[PDB]
């Protein structure tokens, strides 16, 4: 054997280990979710409180890519700030050269193409990271979940981290319970609940929400985070949820 | 990364030797013998062509004996493909040596910067070394007549009479015992054919099995000719010398 | 003279016929209407050389545009002309108007003078014959004209640009651009000369 | 820099060379040796630009005396000749060319016979019995062409090269303060020390 | 990121043998049987259409290709890799000869070309040898016509007929007993297809044989008139049915 | 054993990365199949959507290359759309370069090529792909090229790929026996799609909704996909006949 | 160049 | 075992060991502490000496006027981190006229160590950072580790036996956060912070390294008998 | 500094029955200085005859630059070079160095060895191709050899009629240029042997 | 002077015969016709190395492109090809040709200038002479024209440009390029420049000639 | 260079 210790080999399957060896460290980290809604997209993600010592609301790990797109990963933080840099220098150059800022679906092969590239060569190792993204262009809303191998689909909901399955569970259920439609504000309360139920499978530590939104007719089409009135009473929605 | 398939072509072994040129000698050993003999009024160029079938076109072939320039020819041992490499690049050293000097390459000098190249593939690059060894035979107004011989070490000496390939160990002491410094051309003629002929692993040494090349002054006064062989012409000498 | 006018059921291009190598006529049936896409059309003026390598790109750009990304828009294709136009300025001599129909954005007219800087009007003039149109064009462009009297604007307005600059004349082309679909228009000197 | 002489005898080469720096209105220095040794039986003069003349002769001489080093042997005048030659003519299409002209005399050990090439800036080699660069010409070899014959003795050789100086001395323009005199032989490169 | 593999993937083992050579060489062995024969007149070279599947259309797929109007390739092994060379092939003869000469290179020198190019993937960084033996036949005013094998090392070697690949043993004995110096160009075709239906299995007919000829210049195939000097292509493919057509008297 | 990690030849002469990329193929466990017309050359592939959460319109394994060529993947998703965006790189330099619209055959060679690269040189690893490659060529008419990670390619009267693909090519081989002919004799192209679609149900053995196919449709001068309605039309005339 |  | 050879190799359950041994390399270093109020930040650094004859490592790096970091573990690496921190505080400066938020300085040097642990032929960087700094938002405490993880906190702690001054801070939060207007007493919570640390050595005028950055404070660097009020 | 007219120099060649001929003046000069009286400006590879005008400097270059490309060709091609490729060598190596070119007027001469047919060929310093049947002209009395070629040159000469139409040819161009004369030399080139004469021409 | 005309089933291109150095004839019978593919062929003015050599270059990546794609090239490739190349040199590669042929799509006419612009048209002139030579055509040029009206309307506008332009001279040079045949290459169509007997023969009584020295050459090895 |  050996053929899990270099990246870009084949296994006789057909497999490559070292992409498959880089999804468990992503399954390892903290658990971030994305919920598509009527005219926009909703990102929520749990950090945990290893310590008193960290600063409340001063640890950011959602990101925002142009002034239109979110992103949020689970897993080795530093390879998805890496990715984001990779984004932010993909959306500007579509700007620079086609003046409409990047279309969300154009912006996820931007992406998948670069993380693809990081699965072809021994010399490079592949991103510990799946970053679930998106936001609002001209054809609407889009979702999109982005891993390792460089697989991406577009999404109703997305969920990845510690607590997937807890998360995805809870998502299937918003499908089909509101097959119409979810509103943007909605999306943010149940965005907060599921978070608070997928922190049952990371429960030693507490933990802090943090939420971030697109919206059409909420946000004006832009990226903004969730903050201050709209935040507590997504927690309280979450509070009176879990008991 | 890319360390883990990596041979290192160009390390020392504990004993203080270079394991690719040592395996590159090995493989040069099981080619096709060549001799050269340098006499007092030219010399001599011989190979024995690898293991030749019926069908082969011997007329128009090229494997053993190749031209470097009008005074200067090799005769190759080893993997033909990589001997061309070498030979082209010496071909242009000498053009290259004429184009600036207006006067045609010392036979020392071309030796010496083919010998040059072949060291280096064995010191960095990481490339496998030149699996050939050859026989320099060549004439200038410094020296005269002169044999050498460069190997993938990138090691040359000067030699009276040598040979490389299979079967040197026999063919050496073959050499060493006929040899006399007064000898003739047509006298080392007769010596690298019947050196050959009891060195050789065929049954019958015969024409169509060797290549042959003369370097004379057996031109019109005081200028140098080279005659690579035709096959009618390898059928008379070797009748000549009575070994058919 | 080439002239690019919006109008209520999307966009019309037009232009002479007329190529010179000094005061010699090299082409008097010259094509000066070139598609960088189904439905974006530009006016090509300055260095023939130039405007042609530079549409060359463009049509390259938005046919690789379309592949990965889809339909581009009028303000697209205007941005890729701008962006070949503003870096190589000390290189080029190309005076572009972009023509082009979305769905949404119905007509519109982005005018690419010689330093690369983008002009999104109306209508646009330009060219060497177009110095002699301004009066008029200002005089008679009115916004949310219909296709006949739009066709009448441009024919009018490019037969007293070709009638004063001698740089300019042979047929007037005309592009027509809409929901329908392409239309090719061309009017003989026989016609536009005695208006 | 400016004046440069060389003549082919029966048995040597004979170069003279000026001794005079001018630089601006001043003479600098009257005592120059515009010569280096190539090799024991090959002496080049020069003459050109102020610092490519030296520049360039120094940059010859380590060549050459690196050849001699690695093969234990000395090259022949000819085979130095076309280095030089060859040296030259790449210069003349680099971006800053040597504007350096040379004679170079040398004994062929070989043939036992004397040679004197003449190379200016360009690369323009010529083989002859005598050879100068510059304005000097002009003066001297319409002189030798009367006066030369190919079989002289070097004594012979120095009174025709002492005819040569006396004319320049007297037609020309500037005061050049006289020449150095080297000789090329089979023994080798000596200098005249009372001329 | 970037080529990290700047050193040899094929050296000497310790008996002296070229691993990746050796074993390319073997690929050639399981390749499909192809041949050549020369003529006084002419040169023959033919291999079998393997078919992938009879969904596929095996015209598509040429083995025998044209590199100059007078040279002709044909290879047994790994396809791919033939594919390949035969783009190189035909570009460096433009490139290193006919952009300098304004004329075609004589074969030799082409397959010496060819020769460099498979040497160099013998011993460049981070590259396999190609996993093809070719067989080139071609003419040229000087040399006549003239038939060479090329092999994964980059040695070649000029033949007066060979075969290489699946039956070649046996097809080499079959052309020593038919072979003579006095063969023209129709007979030496006649002897491919019999040497060839001893190596061939399934179906034997114009559709799974590619067989193409060097022989006298083909003024229809130049594609225009007007210049004496230039009297049109010396290598020809035959079609599928003038292959049928020398099958009846077979 | 480093013969196996990297593209250098086995004793035996043989490229194991190369064998396990084919291998990599049917990872997707898809079924693709391609026929051609009279006018027309239509590909149809299975579209299998599990995850409810997922976006279906967003699962695609066929891809607009130019506007007259389509190409569909057999293989991962991230391969399959690194193989997409070179082929339209390629198929619009080739049009700038050269003047006129790459034929689908020689845009199955460049990309069969680069892939043939791949098995020589060591650093890039082959793409765990099969591309299909349709369009109707202004010169060859109805064109279907497949290229795969060997870096082999060819020309197809018709051609099946995925887990199964072996059962759709008898079954399609059985019916150019009885039809005598190289294609599907059919004015329509909604009548290929019909044909396409039919000859895969009885293969496979299963029934399609109008979610589980997607079609490609290459006419003169365009290629496009069909939509969830398309298909849904297309299935309903086979059901009334 | 040729250059309305 | 097997995946531990390079840093571009992950281990069958998703590990980075050479950025895990980097991390190693941290907890034999010195220990150090930071900690900050509203107005000020501090750190407090326990140097180290080969021996008596020796000189005691210098722990602590300024980078600007109102930033600086302290150092455990390879000090070459953190010359080098701090270097490149130098020039991007002074970059913000000369082309931004604008004082480097701490915030940003994290992010620069989480960036530029993840490169080290995705790239063939590399390192990871074999140190970890205490940065402080006071900006527009007021002062800030950051924690840099050579994986690339950077923490924004109140107080912290690295180096060998860093877990009795970090669990001191963690009881002390609610009363050195509420230090403001005073350095002194800011000080002596963080000398107080890394005594919790000490065994067998006690702080000595030689052996103790400490920095401030505040409101009206540039970023300083106390040592020798500068420090010995504190002891 | 106009360097095609710096040192000076003419060629000619005609064709004649079964036979060629190239001639060229021996002078070298410094603009009005004359420098030598020996400067040869025909050359030989194998059976081919080059003939080159222009700056001395690019004419010596040229030959050991086609000396070389030529002793490559035959050891290669293991046959010496004829007339027609030579040529086109020749336009290849001067087009190579199309923006900072060769300034020479080069001028090929030889018998095909195959076919037996007599070539001539002349160049731009840039490399085009003038082919010709009857002959060629360069160099800084290039007008006058065009005069006197095209009205003392007829069709199928034979070799001792062809050496005396040339040499007047030459002599008479170069006796009306100030940069040619000092010296003359013809070649008369037959199928299998070649004969060069010096011939007397005044010496101003 | 070089033409181009399209006429019913292809299209034909014609040049004249003249290569100039300044007032000086250099070539009274060069070739001007140039083959880029069997079925493409190029007329060239400006430069005279310049239109041979990029036509050569542009010939010999066309023939690679046509092997590489299986595929008999189009004008259109050649007419891309050319523009780029002389584009990328700003006009430095004095090149003016007129390229025409028959491929699949059908029969095609263009002109490229040395800057790399490109024209379309029935009938075009390039050169000196393409003043005279466009009078012709403009004059004579109709829609439908026969391929034997063509060739006339062709050679009639080189004759303009032969007697009435100094830059142009000597004998007429066609290429007819007709759909689903071999072009043909009509060198020397008209030769209406033959030069009439000389007054007298000025061959030299043998040794009118003073000779210095003899030598026999030795050419052989 | 020469130069219809
Ligand atoms: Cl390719
Ligand atoms: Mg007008
Ligand atoms: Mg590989
Ligand atoms: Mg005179
Ligand atoms: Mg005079």
């Amino acid at each position: 054997t050996g053929y899990d210790l270099s990246n870009s080999v084949f296994s006789p399957d057909g497999r490559n280990f070292q992409v498959e060896y880089a999804v468990k460290a992503v399954e390892n980290g903290t658990t971030s979710i994305g919920i598509k809604c009527n005219d926009g997209v909703v990102f929520a993600v749990e950090k945990l409180i290893t310590s008193k010592l960290l600063v409340p609301q001063k640890n950011v790990k959602i990101q925002v890519v142009d002034r239109h797109i979110g992103c949020v990963y689970s897993g080795l933080i530093p390879d998805g700030r890496h990715l984001v840099n990779r984004g932010r220098e993909e959306a500007a150059s579509f700007k620079k050269l086609y003046k409409t800022p990047i279309p969300i679906p154009a912006f996820a092969d931007r992406l998948g193409q670069y993380v693809q590239a990081h699965t072809l060569y021994n010399s490079v190792r592949p991103f510990g990271v799946s970053t679930i993204f998106g936001g609002v262009d001209k054809n609407g809303a889009h979702l999109y979940m982005l891993e390792p191998s460089g697989s991406y689909w577009g999404y109703k909901g997305a969920a990845t981290g510690k607590g997937r399955q807890s998360a995805k569970a809870e998502l299937e259920k918003l499908v089909d319970h509101h097959p119409e439609g979810l509103s943007a504000r909605e999306a943010v309360k149940q965005a907060a609940k599921i978070i608070y139920l997928a922190h049952e499978d990371n429960k030693e530590k507490d933990f802090e929400l943090e939420i971030s939104w697109c919206s059409l007719s909420e946000t004006n089409g832009l990226h903004k985070f969730v903050k201050g009135d709209l935040l507590q009473e997504a927690i309280d929605f979450a509070q009176k949820e879990i008991n | 990364g890319s360390r883990r398939y990596d041979s290192r072509t160009t390390i020392f072994s504990p004993e203080g030797r270079l394991y690719q040129v040592e395996y590159a000698l090995e493989s040069i050993s099981h080619a096709g013998t060549a001799i050269g003999i340098m006499a007092s009024d030219g010399i001599v160029l011989a190979a024995e062509r690898k293991v030749t079938s019926t069908l082969l076109e011997q007329d128009t072939s090229t494997e053993k004996l190749y031209k470097l320039n009008d005074k200067i020819a090799v005769a190759v041992a080893g993997l033909t493909a990589d001997a061309e490499i070498l030979i082209n690049t010496a071909r242009i050293h000498a053009q290259n040596y004429l184009k600036t000097y207006n006067e045609d390459i010392p036979v020392e000098i071309l030796v010496r910067r083919l010998s040059d190249i072949k060291q280096g593939y064995t010191q960095h690059g990481g490339l496998r070394p030149f699996g050939v060894s050859f026989i320099y035979a060549g004439y200038d107004d410094r020296y005269g007549y002169q044999l050498y011989t460069s190997n993938p070490s990138g090691n040359y000496t000067g030699w009276k009479a040598i040979s490389v390939g299979a079967n040197t160990s026999a063919a050496q002491t073959l050499l060493q015992m006929d040899y006399k410094d007064d000898m003739k051309v047509d006298d080392a003629i007769e010596l690298a054919l019947k050196t050959l002929s009891k060195t050789t692993d065929s049954s019958a040494l015969t024409y169509d099995r060797l290549e042959f090349a003369t370097i004379r002054k057996g031109a019109n006064d005081g200028e140098v000719y080279q005659k690579i062989f035709k096959p009618q012409e390898i059928k008379d000498i070797l009748v000549k010398t009575g070994i058919t | 003279s080439i002239m690019a006018v919006t109008f209520k059921d999307g966009v019309i291009l037009g232009a002479d016929s007329r190529t010179t190598t000094g005061a010699y006529i090299a082409n008097r049936v010259t094509d000066k209407l070139t598609r960088v896409h189904d439905k974006i059309w530009c006016c090509r003026s300055g260095s023939a050389a130039d405007t042609q390598a530079i549409a060359d790109i463009v049509q390259y750009h938005l046919e690789l545009y379309t592949s990965q990304y889809g339909t581009p828009s009028t303000e697209t294709a205007a941005s890729v002309f701008k962006e070949l136009c503003y870096e190589n300025k000390d290189n080029l001599t190309a005076g572009i108007i972009v023509a082009g129909y979305d769905d949404k954005n119905k007509g519109e007219v982005y005018t690419i003078p010689l330093g690369g800087s983008v002009h999104k009007l109306p209508y646009a003039i330009a060219g060497s014959g177009s110095t002699f149109i301004y009066g008029y064009c200002d005089k008679n462009f009115r916004e949310n004209m219909s296709k006949e009297e739009t066709v009448d604007f441009i024919k009018h307005s490019l037969s007293q640009a070709i009638k004063w600059d001698g740089s300019s004349g042979g047929v007037i082309r005309m592009v027509v651009l809409t929901a329908a679909g392409v239309e090719r228009l061309i009017f003989y000197p026989d016609e536009y000369e005695q208006l | 820099m400016d004046i440069i002489l060389g003549i082919r005898v029966q048995d040597s080469v004979i170069l003279a060379s000026s001794k005079a720096v001018t630089r601006g209105i001043s003479v600098l220095k009257d005592s120059d040796d515009k010569t280096r040794q190539l090799s024991p039986h090959t002496l080049m003069s020069f003459a050109g630009e102020a610092g490519d003349t030296v520049q360039f002769a120094e940059y010859i001489q380590a060549n050459i005396q690196l050849y001699s080093i690695r093969e234990d042997y000395e090259l022949s005048p000819q085979a130095v000749s076309s280095f030089v030659r060859q040296e030259l003519a790449k210069s003349i299409r680099s971006r800053r060319p040597y504007q350096v002209n040379v004679l170079i005399g040398g004994y062929d050990k070989k043939k036992n016979k004397p040679e004197l090439y003449q190379i200016d800036y360009l690369g323009t080699k010529v083989e002859l019995p005598y050879g100068a660069h510059g304005y000097s010409g002009f003066y001297t070899f319409s002189l030798l062409d009367h006066h030369y014959r190919p079989d002289m003795t070097t004594e012979e050789g120095l009174d025709l090269l002492k005819l040569c100086v006396q004319e320049l001395e007297k037609r020309m323009p500037m005061d050049f303060k006289g020449v150095i005199v080297k000789i090329v032989d089979k023994d080798g490169i000596r200098q005249v020390d009372d001329f | 990121m970037t080529d990290r593999y700047s050193f040899s993937l094929t050296t000497f083992s310790p008996s002296g043998k070229l691993g990746q050579i050796d074993y390319a060489l073997t690929a050639v062995k399981q390749g499909v049987t192809s041949l050549g024969i020369k003529a006084t007149n002419g040169v023959v070279i033919a291999t079998e259409k393997k078919s992938s599947s009879p969904l596929a259309m095996s015209e598509t797929l040429s083995k025998v290709s044209l590199l100059t109007p007078d040279i002709g390739a044909v290879y047994s092994g790994m396809g791919p890799d033939y594919r390949v060379l035969v783009d190189k092939s035909r570009k460096v003869a433009h490139t290193s000869y006919k952009r300098i000469y304004g004329e075609y290179p004589p074969t030799k020198l082409l397959v010496s070309e060819v020769a460099k190019i498979m040497q160099e993937a013998t011993q460049s960084g981070g590259v396999r040898p190609f996993g093809v033996s070719l067989l080139i036949a071609g003419h040229d005013e000087f040399n006549g016509f003239s038939l060479y094998q090329v092999d994964p090392s980059g040695s070649y070697f000029p033949w007066k007929a060979t075969a290489i690949g699946k039956g070649s043993v046996a097809a080499k004995t079959f052309l020593e007993k038919r072979w003579n110096d006095e063969l023209e160009l129709e007979d030496a075709i006649h002897i491919a297809l019999l040497t060839l239906k001893e190596s061939v299995e399934g179906e034997f007919n114009g559709d799974t044989i590619e067989l193409a000829i060097i022989g006298d210049e083909n003024p229809d195939l130049l594609g225009y008139t007007g210049i004496p000097t230039d009297k049109g292509p010396r290598f020809r493919k035959l079609t599928s049915q003038e292959i049928n057509d020398r099958l009846e008297a077979l | 054993g480093y013969d196996r990690h990297i593209t250098i030849f086995s004793p035996e002469g043989r490229l194991y990365q190369v064998e396990y990329a084919f291998k990599a193929t049917n990872q997707t466990n898809i079924n693709s199949l391609a026929v051609r017309g009279k006018d027309c050359t239509v590909v149809i592939s299975q579209k299998k959507v599990p995850d409810k959460l997922l976006d279906p319109t967003t699962v695609s394994y066929i891809f607009c290359i130019s506007r007259t060529i389509g190409m569909v993947v057999n293989g991962p998703i991230p391969d399959a759309r690194n193989a997409a965006l070179r082929a339209k790189a390629e198929a619009a330099e080739f049009r700038y370069k050269y003047g006129y619209d790459m034929p689908c055959d020689v845009l199955a060679k460049r990309m069969a090529n680069l892939s043939q690269i791949y098995t020589q040189r060591a650093y890039m690893r082959p793409l765990g792909v099969i591309l299909t490659f349709v369009s109707v060529d202004e010169e060859l008419g109805p064109s279907i090229y497949k290229t795969d990670p060997a870096g082999y390619y060819v020309g197809y009267k018709a051609t099946a790929t995925g887990p199964k693909q072996q059962e759709i090519t008898t079954n399609l081989e059985n019916h150019f026996k009885k039809s005598k002919i190289d294609h599907i004799n059919e004015e329509s192209w909604e009548k290929v799609v019909e044909f396409a679609i039919t000859h895969m149900i009885d293969a496979l053995g299963t029934e399609f909704s109008k979610n589980d196919l997607e079609v490609g449709v290459a006419t003169k001068d365009k290629f496009f996909t069909l939509s969830a309605e398309n298909i849904e039309e297309r299935l309903v005339a086979i059901a009334e006949q | 160049x040729a250059y309305x | 075992n097997n995946y531990d050879g390079d840093t571009v190799t992950f281990s069958p359950t998703g590990r980075l060991f050479q950025v895990e041994y980097a991390l190693e390399a941290i907890k034999q270093g010195s220990v150090t502490v930071g900690l900050r109020s509203n107005t000020h930040a501090v750190l407090v650094a326990l140097k180290r000496n080969a021996d008596e004859l020796s000189s005691y490592q210098k722990k602590i790096i300024k980078c600007d006027e109102h930033m600086g970091l302290s150092l455990a573990g390879l000090a070459p690496d953190a010359r080098v981190l701090s270097n490149y921190l130098r020039q991007q505080c002074n970059y913000s400066s000369l082309v931004f006229n604008r004082k480097l938020a701490v915030e940003r300085a994290g992010h620069l040097l989480c960036d530029k160590a993840q490169k080290n642990t995705q790239s063939y032929g590399g390192r990871p960087y074999g140190v970890g950072l205490l940065i402080i700094g006071y900006d527009k938002s007021g002062a800030h405490l950051l924690e840099f580790q050579p994986s690339g993880n950077v923490t924004e906190l109140y107080g912290t702690a690295i180096g060998a036996r860093s877990q009795g001054a970090k669990t001191y801070l963690e009881r002390t939060l609610d009363t050195f956060i509420k230090i403001d207007g005073n350095p002194d007493e800011l000080i002596k919570a963080g000398v107080e912070a890394i005594s919790q640390s000490l065994r067998d050595e006690s702080l000595t005028v030689d052996n103790l390294s400490i920095a401030i950055v505040g409101k009206d404070t540039p970023f300083t660097i106390y040592d020798g008998e500068a420090v010995a009020k504190y002891i | 500094s106009d360097p095609s007219s710096i040192n000076g120099g003419i060629v000619v060649a005609m064709t004649g029955k079964d036979c060629v001929a190239i001639a060229c003046d021996l002078r070298l000069g410094s603009q009005s200085l004359g420098v030598s009286n020996k400067f040869e400006k025909i050359f030989h590879y194998g059976h081919v005859f080059l003939g080159i005008t222009g700056l001395a400097t690019d004419v010596t270059t040229l030959n050991e630059m086609f000396r070389y490309k030529t002793n490559l060709y035959k050891l290669k091609e293991e046959r010496a070079i004829e007339p027609e490729t030579f040529t086109q060598l020749v336009s290849s190596s001067l087009y190579e160095r199309r923006f900072g070119p060769y300034f020479v007027g080069p001028v090929v001469a030889g018998i095909n060895s195959k076919s037996g047919k007599p070539f001539i060929a002349g160049f731009d310093l840039i490399g085009c191709i003038d082919e010709a049947k009857d002959f060629i002209v360069s160099g800084t009395a290039s007008d006058q050899l065009f005069g006197m070629c095209e009205s003392l040159y007829e069709p199928n000469l034979e070799p001792e009629d062809l050496f005396e139409t040339i040499s007047q040819a030459l002599l008479n161009a170069a006796d009306r240029d100030a940069l040619s004369g000092w010296g003359a030399v013809v070649y008369i080139i037959k199928k299998d042997e070649v004969v060069k004469r010096y011939l007397k021409m005044r010496q101003d | 002077t070089i033409v181009g005309v399209k006429f019913n089933n292809g299209v034909v291109i014609a040049a004249d015969t003249r290569s100039t150095q300044g007032p000086i004839v250099a070539d009274k019978n060069c070739a001007k016709l140039h083959r880029i593919s069997p079925k493409i062929w190029c007329a060239g003015a400006g430069t005279a190395a310049d239109t041979e050599a990029v036509t050569q270059l542009i010939g010999s990546n066309i023939e690679l492109h046509s092997l590489y794609t299986s595929r008999e090239p189009r004008v259109v490739s050649a007419l891309q090809m050319l523009k780029q190349h002389l584009f990328k040199y700003q006009g430095h590669i004095g090149a003016y040709l007129i390229v025409a042929g028959v491929d699949p799509t059908g029969s095609h006419l263009f002109s490229i200038h040395a800057h790399g612009s490109t024209d379309v048209g029935y009938y075009l002139s390039l050169g000196s002479g393409s003043l005279a030579a466009m009078a012709v055509l403009e004059s004579h040029w109709k829609q439908d024209l026969t391929k034997e009206e063509a060739i006339k309307l062709a050679s009639d506008a080189i004759q303009a440009g032969i007697w009435n332009d100094l830059g142009s001279g000597s004998n007429v040079d066609v290429c007819v390029m007709e759909i689903g045949k071999d072009a043909e290459y009509l060198r020397n169509y008209l030769t209406p420049n033959v030069r009439e007997e000389k007054q007298k023969s000025y061959k030299f009584p043998r040794g009118t000639t003073a000779v210095l020295k003899e030598s026999i050459v030795n050419i052989c090895d």
